[PDB]
């Protein structure tokens, strides 16, 4: 299980923190998809603090002990959208997502 | 629209009056009527120059040896790993009594279980190779 | 480029049976695995299972353990999620994605819709 905020809110320019908490969530790795209404997701962070080439700079990510943390510096209306954190546990071979964060900018 | 008179290679900001500029070296634009031009992208470290960016195209990059891509247009490495092995957090790590990998990437999986279609084991599993089966 | 292209959407009733697939195109299908997702309306992503289709070794996560069956055809590069009996609460957005923590491609949903 990986529990997430159902919802972070925040204005324009202010920093976003949308944490993913995880027992011992800090041993594996973990990755951030944003999803906007109407799309597929997308993945925005990998490996815990990696960024996919052409992910505006603002996201970056951090992973350790028991929590996973997404981070959006000075957050923008585009920046608007549902956020999950995703690992995958190779005892069992599987895949889990959170629960999810909606994002909304005033 | 004025700013559809700057082609590809130059940028129509809508500061200083939208006049047509060209694109400053290291910067791009790949297609007209842009009011800025895109920073070209940059391959270092786990990634490696394909294809150098012009006025009109952004750089491209792939993986140093030793790492492999994903996503569209390269934009992530993974590292590789030996036959036989799974990419963790901690590194390349051998795979599972039972499992099996024949990639340089990826995970383990298990080997063929035959009997469950009435088939019997011909050769036996490796780390690197899947149980033969036969009838 | 790259793509997963999904079937479009499904209207069913309960208890029909319903296999929707994912076409994958512009890589070497057999060798990356293809994972399966759940979104119910207005909730989020569930990882139910993938499959590896070079060789259909399948597994699945332990709440669609036995609701639903992943398969594959390789020679035509898709790969297929099925329900033996619908329910009014299968309602969702399914999506494919390549991967099996990283998945870097998605299709674009189907929606499958039951109704009595």
């Amino acid at each position: 299980e990986l529990t997430q905020p159902p919802s972070v809110s925040v204005s324009p320019g202010q920093t976003a923190s949308i944490t993913c908490s995880g027992d011992n969530i800090g041993d594996q790795y973990a990755h951030w998809y944003q999803q906007k209404p109407g799309q597929s997701p997308v993945l925005v962070i990998y490996q815990d603090k990696n960024r996919p080439s052409g992910i505006p700079e603002r996201f970056s990510g951090s992973n350790s002990g028991n929590t996973a943390t997404l981070t959006i510096s000075g957050t923008q209306a585009m920046d608007e959208a549902d956020y999950y954190c995703a690992t995958y546990t190779g005892f069992g071979s599987l895949a889990v997502f959170g629960g999810g964060t909606k994002l909304t900018v005033l | 629209d004025p700013c559809s008179n700057c082609p590809a290679g130059t940028f129509c900001d809508n500061n200083r009056n939208q006049i047509c500029s060209p694109c400053p070296p290291n910067s791009f634009s790949s297609a007209g009527g842009q009011r800025t031009c895109d920073i070209c992208r940059q391959c270092k470290g786990v990634f490696r120059t394909r294809k150098e960016c012009s006025s009109t195209s952004n750089a491209e990059c792939d993986c140093t040896p030793g790492f492999h891509c994903l996503g569209a247009g390269c934009s992530m490495c993974e590292q590789d790993c030996k036959q036989g092995q799974e990419l963790t957090k901690k590194g390349c790590k051998d795979c599972c009594f039972g499992t099996f990998n024949d990639q340089k990437r990826g995970i383990c999986r298990p080997w063929t279980n035959c009997s469950l279609d009435g088939k019997s084991v011909l050769v036996n599993g490796t780390k690197e190779r899947d149980v033969v089966c036969g009838p | 480029e790259v793509q997963l292209v999904q079937s479009g959407a499904e209207v069913k009733k309960p208890g029909e049976s319903l296999r929707i697939s994912c076409k994958g195109s512009g890589y070497s299908f057999s060798t990356y695995w293809i994972s399966w997702v759940r979104q119910m309306p207005g909730k989020g992503l569930e990882w139910m299972g993938k499959i590896y289709p070079g060789d259909s070794y399948t597994n699945y996560s332990p709440s669609f353990q036995g609701q639903v069956t992943i398969s594959a055809d390789k020679s035509i590069s898709t790969a297929y999620l099925q329900w033996s009996s619908l329910k009014a609460s299968d309602t969702a957005m399914y999506y494919c994605a390549r991967g099996y923590g990283i998945f870097d491609y998605w299709g674009q949903g189907t929606l499958v819709t039951v109704s009595s």
